RNA sequence: GGUUCGUUCCAUGGAAUUAACGUAAACCCUUGCUUUAUUUGUAAAUAUUAUAAAGCAGUUCACCUUUAUAUAGGAAAUGAU
């Protein structure tokens, strides 16, 4: 909760879910390089003992939102978490009744 | 080593140089200097230079050796110098000057004045005449901008008639209904 | 007051009703490849005659447009976004590109070409070029010496830029630029 | 000398020379080509796709702004109306009616084009303009006259100051307040309503777009004559008069299919097929060796040496005044352009322009509305009304046998596809409206 | 704060109520209700030199401006839409009701949006046109020759281009030399 | 729409927010047939 | 009876030429000059490439905005103002009409002619000289911080302040597991 | 009543004449051929793989059979293609 802004900053289809994935994606921003250090000291088998352990204790009482395996595309017309495509940022369904009206640029239904 | 090949030059005769210089100069021929300065009279300054560059970069020896006609399907349909902008058949020119951030719209008292500077406008160029009065509902502007013509984003009107959809149809309602 | 009777027309005027000419290369070292892009073919084959015709005014000798191989995305998606999942369909996503190379380009002659080019491009077109030029030994030293050219030019386009006195909202120049290049890219 | 890696480019030459080889088959006419705007809203490519997948969201907001920014209105108070408050919302059928909005983008900036149907001008104009010319023609004389008693003796000068000019213009003011009000409503409202399509109230509009795209926005709005031409435009003008609880539902999709005129036809010989036969007018099959060495080389008319000579008998000249006579120029602030320029008559050229456009008529039109449109406050079940006025068949295929171009792999480039949701008190329905053009 | 209210105050005073006549407004200013007085000289000039004009053009003054309120009168009148109407069935702006007629007839005068998409790509197409046959030209006026490089240049740089974008590939210099 | 009437609001013009307008008539209708929400509680049941 | 007069042939006249046009001028004019700005950024030996990639970066400083000469002078001046002021940031021009215009809409609004001697510095220190930090050969395997600042400066993806975040906690790490 | 892959086509009916959708046509990939283009693909090359834009092509011609004389069909590695 302290990582999400008080002050609404999406223009997308807004969910309950969608705000907490924002707030996610900004908190690993802020503190990737943070993350990257850690993660390098106890990867680093050169560096005392002590000093890997250290490292390894930071990184696990980081916040869970600092963690990038947390982030997980939604679609920004719908808000779902499955069936999302990268290329689209929608769900497949969503994908296809865009493609079909021409509100997706270059897609177009195929046939060979 | 060409870029082409000769087959289509042979068959014209024109294996020497000799006599390529012949057929350019005998269908390709430059303008004369009385074409220059008639061509010159009709066309200002500005386009006559870019007559002058084009006839300087284009040889006529590439137009023997390789000038095909062109049969694409983005061809003009038609010839025509394109040196001004048309009405109907070219994109609005943009002319004007930028509009004014402070301009507002006309109170009653700026109102009436610029009411009363049209009337003396168009009484020091009987009273008004109708084409005056059509001008000040369609042109006067009515904000505090010094009467300012912007530039329109409307794309231009077609034609009273257009070709192919003239002739066709019938209006069903009779206005004696 | 007299009335000339033209006996033809601007070459200008004519060109437009050719093929687009083409210089002929001596040594065929290419100096540039300008690859172009877009999800339809008209526009595609259009903007590569215009771009075929200013190569020739410059004096480049262009070759092509080389159709080079199509890009051709796949999805299957259901047609229903509930369980129906015994009917999908296929969509598709096919970029069309071109080629045109230049040989024997002069260095600058070659950039008026692309900057012409940027300016009149054509609408639902992608463009990519790849410029290459001959230089000496010792890159470090011809940089430097360049710096005072480089600012005779400049004198009259340093007014495009402007800011307060010790503009404090850059803070760290290099900082400043390798994040607001990634805002403006979107990301990367 | 030159350098080693100079030359190991130039060896690299195995090249296929230009044949110009002669065509020996006969070439059919190419296919009617549509345009590449009408495929896809957004008719872009970039490298970098991240410029491209907000694209789909964009254009919700971007046609959010356009209908609001259309909609915008004078404040009572500005204009002196007497606002006549109510509970109710009014519909109002009398604006500027906007489609969805279709953008070209380069790396530059973004055209957006939109298609409109002014219906406030027609109002507007027609009842402004029953001003009489009395009006203007009496007021000149009010001016002229009290300047003869008020900023003169009794029966442009030195001693006529702007703070004389403004007592002399109250005593007008006061004297005709109620009719200068008035004057000054419709022209202002009618100013407004020409505003929205220039730059005074654009530059805005621009503002507010071009924060989306981060690139200047060009518009180019289409002045559309018949809200009919755009399915758009037609199913947002339906939908605003099924809104209404005691709207007819079957009645106002008759008085629509009433107002839409169909050409007359005969429909033996439109789906009579058509034979393939060489068109031997077409500049492929006339000339079979494209290259001016052959052409101009004296091949079949006598002398036609010049360039221009060959070009003046394929394609229409303006700069003529005989079509197939000479080129005769004259030889011996204001706007730069030719001497000749008033002369040209572009009377054929649009024909040919306008005769290669397909789909300019209005073929076929269907509607359909669909869902809760009962008129009681109970619940019923949804109901399902279809209309329709010719056909949205593409004839040139379906017909003639001629090859078309598909939109979007599925589409007929042909038809025009648009619904639009509303909601009544009771539910929601929708109205989906297809126009064909022919 | 709480359930919402309808602003009720919404409204514009007339800066005059009634028609008034030279001399009455002159009259009312000279007041000196709210006026400074060095400006009161000026209507007091303006005052006696109106009562100073004859009386047949005070006359004609009134005369003067009835006849434009009888010509602003159709501009005011209220217009009752049709029996059977289609645009101002609901409309309660009563300054746009017209007489409705013939405002939905085709006159043959415009083509469908389809139509228009192909013509916008006409009017591009002479723009591209005007352009290779004015400006084009220009271009040969900058060029330069093309000369071969000479055997101390050695090395041979790649430099990439977008075209106005910015991608991240574009940072890359490739150089080849033997 | 709010910035874009904040824009256009300093000409004297004027729009209607059909969403909004549209969301609060819905409200007024159900506090009319007394649906509308309860009063928010700021404090823990007790 | 009340009834509207046909449009006159004179009115119609006048509305075709608001609607369809007029024959206006048409002036070309290509120079060098007229496409500055459009051309190539590249660090060629051509000045002219070097030109381009200063324009980039003053782009870059103003906004990120295209350079658009050719689509107006407008703008909006309230943002400008206020990024030029409240947050103390460049602000980019695509032509003199521009800046001018920015002017007038604004009220008693001034803005420097260029950018100072140090900013005209910072742009071609870089983007054009190409002044860089070459990265030094570590050699032993346990000079963790010489190690680290060495494959920094060999990519650009850890912008001068993403190695801050990095050195600040790689630094708290080495003297957190020290005697 | 015939015929057709087919409400396809023909003939016919003391009742029919037409419209829309599906169907059909057209479209996409694929096959042969023509023109264009030649790099980042092609051994060379006097241009033939590949790449991809447009155009043409079939049940077309020949043979055989053929109702009510109106609309057709068959033969299939040993006619052409
Ligand atoms: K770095
Ligand atoms: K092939
Ligand atoms: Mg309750
Ligand atoms: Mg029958
Ligand atoms: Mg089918
Ligand atoms: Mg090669």
């Amino acid at each position: 909760s302290m990582f999400r802004a008080k002050k609404l900053d999406l223009g997308c289809f807004t969910n309950v879910r969608v705000l907490r994935d924002h707030s996610k994606r900004k908190a690993f921003l802020e503190a990737e390089p943070e993350r990257q250090a850690l993660r390098y000291v106890i990867r680093n088998t050169t560096l005392p003992a002590r000093t890997r352990a250290v490292a390894q204790l930071q990184l696990t009482q980081m916040h869970a939102y600092t963690r990038p395996t947390q982030i997980r595309n939604r679609c920004i017309l719908g808000g779902k978490s499955r069936g999302i495509l990268r290329d689209f940022k929608m769900t497949r369904y969503n994908f296809r009744m865009n493609a079909l009206m021409g509100n997706i640029p270059g897609v177009k239904k195929a046939s060979w | 080593r060409s870029r082409f090949k000769n087959v289509r030059a042979v068959e014209m005769g024109l294996t020497s140089d000799a006599k390529i210089e012949s057929f350019t100069k005998k269908k390709f021929a430059e303008y004369t200097e009385d074409e220059k300065a008639a061509l010159a009279h009709n066309y200002p300054a500005e386009h006559m230079e870019a007559i002058e560059a084009a006839e300087a970069a284009i040889d006529p020896k590439d137009l023997t050796i390789q000038g095909r006609l062109r049969v694409d399907p983005y061809r003009m349909p038609y010839i025509d110098d394109f040196s001004e902008i048309q009405p109907i058949i070219d994109k609005r020119a943009r002319r004007s000057a930028p509009p004014s951030h402070k301009a507002r719209f006309m109170d009653v008292d700026e109102f009436t004045q610029d009411l009363i500077n049209w009337a003396d406008e168009i009484r020091r160029g009987t009273g008004p005449t109708d084409g005056d009065i059509l001008s000040y509902i369609l042109e006067r502007s009515s904000m505090t901008d010094n009467n300012l013509q912007a530039n329109s984003s409307l794309a231009p009107a077609l034609p009273d008639k257009v070709p192919g959809v003239e002739g066709k149809y019938r209006n069903a309602i009779d206005p004696a209904d | 007051e007299q009335e000339v009777i033209m006996s033809r027309m601007p070459r200008s005027l004519e060109a437009l009703y050719l093929q687009p000419l083409r210089r002929e290369a001596e040594y065929g070292v290419p100096s540039c490849d300008l690859q172009l892009r877009s999800y339809s073919i008209r526009n595609l084959e259009f903007f590569c005659d215009f771009a075929l015709r200013a190569a020739y005014y410059l004096g480049l000798p262009a070759f092509g447009p080389v159709p080079l191989p199509r890009m051709i995305e796949r999805w299957t998606v259901p047609k229903s976004h509930f369980i129906f999942k015994k009917s999908q369909e296929n969509f598709e996503r096919v970029t069309l590109r071109r080629l045109i190379q230049i040989k024997d380009g002069h260095p600058e002659t070659v950039q008026l070409w692309l900057a012409f080019l940027q300016k009149h491009a054509y609408y639902g077109i992608g463009m990519k070029a790849n410029v290459w030029e001959f230089s000496k030994l010792g890159v470090s030293k011809a940089m430097d010496e360049s710096k005072s050219e480089v600012e005779k030019l400049l004198e009259t386009r340093w007014e495009h830029l402007s800011h307060v006195s010790d503009m404090k909202g850059v803070g760290n120049f290099e900082d400043f630029l390798a994040k607001e290049r990634l805002r403006i890219s979107g990301g990367r | 000398s030159a350098s080693v890696i100079f030359s190991k480019y130039i060896n690299n030459n195995n090249n296929k020379l230009i044949p110009f080889k002669i065509k020996n088959s006969d070439l059919g006419r190419t296919r009617y080509f549509p345009p590449i705007s009408k495929e896809w809203k957004n008719s872009i490519y970039v490298f970098n796709h991240n410029n491209l997948k907000n694209l789909p969201l964009f254009d919700i907001n971007i046609n959010s702004l356009i209908k609001d920014y259309f909609n915008l209105q004078f404040k009572d108070k500005i204009l002196f109306k007497k606002k006549r408050l109510s509970k109710v919302k009014v519909v109002s059928l009398n604006k500027i009616y906007a489609s969805k909005a279709e953008i070209k983008h380069t790396n530059t900036k973004a055209i957006l084009t939109v298609y409109t149907f002014n219906r406030e001008k027609i109002s507007l104009y027609k009842k402004i303009k029953k001003l009489k010319k009395s009006f203007y023609f009496v007021f000149d004389k009010i001016i002229s006259f009290s300047e003869r008693v008020i900023l003169s003796g009794v029966p442009v000068l030195p001693w006529i100051t702007e703070s004389h000019v403004n007592i002399w213009r109250k005593i007008i003011i006061a004297s005709l307040y109620k009719e200068l009000i008035l004057l000054r409503k419709y022209k202002l409202r009618l100013d407004l309503n020409k505003y929205k399509f220039e730059e005074k109230l654009l530059y805005r509009l621009n503002n507010l777009i071009m924060k989306y795209y981060n690139k200047k926005v060009e518009f180019n709005i289409v002045n559309m004559r018949s809200f009919l031409l755009n399915s758009d435009i037609l199913t947002k003008i339906l939908a605003l008069k099924l809104k209404n609880r005691n709207a007819r539902v079957i009645k106002i999709m008759d008085v629509i299919l009433n107002k839409a005129n169909l050409p007359k036809i005969n429909r033996v010989q439109e789906k009579a097929s058509l034979i393939k036969s060489v068109d031997w007018n077409l500049l492929e099959n006339k000339f079979k060796n494209l290259n001016l060495s052959f052409i101009l080389n004296d091949a079949s008319y006598a002398e036609r040496n010049n360039l221009s000579e060959l070009l003046n008998k394929l394609y229409y000249n303006v700069l003529l005044v005989s079509q197939k006579g000479v080129w005769a120029l004259r030889s011996p602030a204001q706007p730069k352009v030719s001497s000749f320029a008033k002369a040209k008559k572009y009377a054929k050229i649009y024909q040919i322009i306008f005769n290669s456009i397909n789909y300019k008529n209005m073929g076929g039109l269907r509607l359909e509305i669909k869902g809760r449109l009962t008129k009681r406050y109970r619940a019923d079940r949804s109901l399902f009304k279809v209309k329709w006025k010719g056909g949205l068949k593409n004839l040139d295929s379906s017909y003639k046998g001629l090859s078309s171009v598909n939109m979007r792999g599925y589409a007929k480039p042909n038809v025009e596809y648009s619904i639009f949701t509303s909601k009544r008190r009771i539910g929601a329905f929708a109205v989906k409206g297809w126009v064909s053009g022919k | 704060e709480g359930v919402p209210v309808p602003k009720r105050e919404d409204d514009a005073k007339l800066e005059f109520t009634r028609p008034y006549n030279p001399g009455e407004f002159l009259s009312e200013k000279l007041r000196s209700d709210d006026l400074q007085d060095w400006e009161r000289e000026r209507y007091e000039r303006a005052l006696t030199s109106w009562e100073q004009t004859p009386d047949d053009l005070k006359r004609g003054w009134s005369t003067m401006i009835r006849d434009i309120e009888q010509a602003a009168a159709p501009l005011r009148r209220v217009v009752m839409p049709r029996r059977s109407t289609f645009w101002y069935e609901e409309e309660k702006d009563t300054d746009l009701i017209t007489n409705e007629d013939g405002e939905d007839d085709f006159h043959e005068n415009d083509i469908m949006s389809l139509g228009h998409g192909k013509l916008e790509e006409h009017r591009e197409f002479r723009e591209y046109a005007r352009i290779a046959v004015w400006e084009m030209p220009l271009l040969s006026k900058y060029a330069k020759p093309f000369v071969p490089p000479t055997s101390e240049e050695v090395l041979r740089f790649r430099y990439t281009t977008y075209m106005g974008e910015f991608h991240p590939a574009d940072r890359k210099v490739v150089v080849e030399f033997c | 729409i709010r910035e874009l009437q904040k824009e256009f609001g300093t000409l004297g013009l004027e729009v209607d927010d059909e969403v909004d307008d549209d969301r609060l008539e819905h409200l007024a209708a159900l506090r009319a047939r007394d649906k509308g929400a309860p009063k928010k509680k700021r404090t823990a049941p007790s | 009876d009340d009834y509207d007069a046909p449009p006159t042939e004179e009115e119609k006249a006048f509305l075709r030429g608001l609607e369809q046009g007029k024959v206006t001028e048409y002036v070309p004019k290509l120079t060098p000059d007229t496409l500055l700005g459009y051309g190539p950024p590249v660090a060629t030996d051509a000045a002219l490439g070097k030109v381009e990639s200063a324009m980039r970066t003053m782009r870059i400083l103003g906004g990120g905005l295209p350079f658009n000469d050719q689509s107006g002078v407008t703008s909006d001046p309230t943002a400008i103002k206020h990024r030029y002021v409240h947050e103390k940031k460049p602000v980019f021009f695509s032509s003199v009409e521009e800046k001018e215009w920015v002017r007038e809409s604004l009220d008693k609004f001034a803005v420097s002619e260029g950018p100072e001697k140090k900013t005209k510095q910072k742009i071609l220190e870089t983007s054009v000289l190409g002044k860089y930090e070459e990265p030094k050969y570590v050699e032993s395997l346990t000079e963790t911080v010489k190690m680290v600042e060495k494959y920094q400066g060999g990519t650009f993806s850890y912008a001068p302040s993403d190695a801050d975040k990095f050195n600040k906690k790689l630094n708290q790490l080495l003297a957190a597991g020290l005697p």
